[PDB]
């Protein structure tokens, strides 16, 4: 059955991205991570940043690239 | 739900999809 038709995924994901990396580093961290919470002015308590950071990559990057927040977007492959 | 006047929302569907 025909949905998405559109690549543009990455486009919303890559600009997603850069509304998170402030600092233009590469990088989404902590710090951006919870400056997006405040923009959206949702309260969190700093260990569901540290949850979200978690989740996305430990084990390779240790904050989040734009490889590591496609993975975390890619988790919901239907699911 | 990001339907009527699209000036801002959408970053709540980048960080509500990694944290709910």
């Amino acid at each position: 059955t025909q949905k998405m038709s559109e690549k543009d995924t990455k486009e919303e994901i890559l600009k997603a991205f850069k509304l998170f990396d402030d600092d233009e580093t590469g990088k989404i961290s902590f710090k951006n991570l919870k400056r997006v919470a405040k923009e959206l002015g949702e309260n969190l308590t700093d260990e569901e940043l540290q949850e979200m950071i978690d989740e996305a990559d430990r084990d390779g990057d240790g904050e989040v690239s734009e490889q590591e927040f496609l993975r975390i977007m890619k988790k919901t492959s239907l699911y | 739900r990001a339907d009527l006047h699209h000036q801002h929302s959408v970053l709540h569907r980048a960080l509500q999809a990694w944290v709910t």
